[PDB]
């Protein structure tokens, strides 16, 4: 509806008898293959992600946002669990790494 | 019949102005379907499996 | 003959410019593209994702958590495949 | 016979996913008419003159 992308803003000019709408819109480039699952099985639980997606560069899993590549370590912060890992098509095996385990380990 | 043109003649740019309305027409039904199925510059295909 | 006598009083009917077998070509085009990609290729670059992964993506989009969708992946998909068994039967048992 | 497009087959599978790594800010132009000419027409100068 307003450019071809993913709209960010439009600014408009006066025309002689009509409109002119300068589309500023986000195209997404560059883009990179990553092997991907949806969800990750650790302790026989199934984690989702919170708002992002699970890609593997080979061999490690990460969590990112889907729009952009950034990369983030799987945690319990920016996944959730609902069930186990028996139901779930494609689950894979990987660490979930706990921020809580450090302070209560040391 | 000449004659008919002939005399056909003498009400002006009539003919001009149902041509031209009908050409506006249809070149709008073939800008329609540019519209609404030509929104891909990518022929994309699907996979075998 | 009411298209010959059509033709024959000065009326012609033109070609689309566009022919049924392309405008097919052009609606597969848009259904390979929504289906292997999503919205991504609306938007820029086709970008491939899974087609599960995508109708999570979609679920999300109405408020429903990916887990839902994951969990009952073999019955949303019966559902979807029974939709569009009856889709094609309703197309094709009603005149109107 | 006209080209559709280029024929782009996407690289679909089961477990890969493409992310993009990068972006472009691209400004667009969309053309809209707002008004037309405004015209008044004298029917009985026009048709009659004087
Ligand atoms: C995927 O990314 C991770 C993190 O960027 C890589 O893990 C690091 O790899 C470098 C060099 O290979 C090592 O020096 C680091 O010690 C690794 N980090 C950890 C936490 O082990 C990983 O190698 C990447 N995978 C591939 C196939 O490139
Ligand atoms: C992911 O981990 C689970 C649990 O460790 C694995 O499930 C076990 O698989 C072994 C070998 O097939 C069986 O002997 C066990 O009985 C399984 N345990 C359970 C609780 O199911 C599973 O195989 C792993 N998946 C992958 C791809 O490595
Ligand atoms: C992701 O990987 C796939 C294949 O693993 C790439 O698809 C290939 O792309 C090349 C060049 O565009 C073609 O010659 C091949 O025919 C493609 N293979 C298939 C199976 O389609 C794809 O380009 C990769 N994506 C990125 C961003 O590099
Ligand atoms: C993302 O793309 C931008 C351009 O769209 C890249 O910026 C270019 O970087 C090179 C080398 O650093 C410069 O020579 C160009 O002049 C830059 N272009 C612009 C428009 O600034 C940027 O490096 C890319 N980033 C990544 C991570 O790929
Ligand atoms: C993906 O498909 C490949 C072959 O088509 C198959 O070996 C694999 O088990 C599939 N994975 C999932 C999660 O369906």
């Amino acid at each position: 509806f307003c450019g071809k992308g993913y709209h960010l803003m439009s600014f408009p000019q006066s025309a002689p008898h009509g409109v002119v709408f300068l589309h500023v819109t986000y195209v997404p480039a560059q883009e990179k293959n990553f092997t991907t699952a949806p969800a990750i099985c650790h302790d026989g639980k199934a984690h989702f992600p919170r708002e992002g997606v699970f890609v593997s560069n080979g061999t490690h899993w990460f969590v990112t946002q889907r729009n952009f590549y950034e990369p983030q370590i799987i945690t319990t912060d920016n996944t959730f669990v609902s069930g186990n890992c028996d139901v779930v098509i494609g689950i894979v095996n990987n660490t979930v790494y706990d921020p809580l385990q450090p302070e209560l380990d040391s | 019949s000449t004659e008919c043109s002939n005399l056909l003649l003498q009400y002006g740019s009539f003919c001009t102005q149902l041509k031209r309305a009908l050409t506006g027409i249809a070149v709008e039904q073939d800008k329609n379907t540019q519209e609404v199925f030509a929104q891909v510059k990518q022929i994309y295909k699907t996979p075998p499996i | 003959d009411l298209i010959c006598a059509q033709k024959f009083n000065g009326l012609t009917v033109l070609p689309p410019l566009l022919t049924d077998e392309m405008i097919a070509q052009y609606t597969s085009a848009l259904l390979a593209g929504t289906i292997t990609s999503g919205w991504t290729f609306g938007a820029g670059p086709a970008l491939q994702i899974p087609f599960p992964m995508q109708m999570a993506y979609r679920f999300n989009g109405i408020g429903v958590t990916q887990n839902v969708l994951y969990e009952n992946q073999k019955l949303i998909a019966n559902q979807f495949n029974s939709a569009i068994g009856k889709i094609q039967d309703s197309l094709s048992s009603t005149p109107s | 016979t006209m080209s559709l497009g280029a024929e782009n087959s996407v690289a679909y599978s089961n477990n890969s996913i493409a992310i993009p790594t990068n972006f472009t800010i691209s400004v667009t132009t969309e053309i809209l008419p707002v008004s037309m000419t405004k015209t008044s027409v004298d029917c009985t100068m026009y048709i009659c003159g004087d």
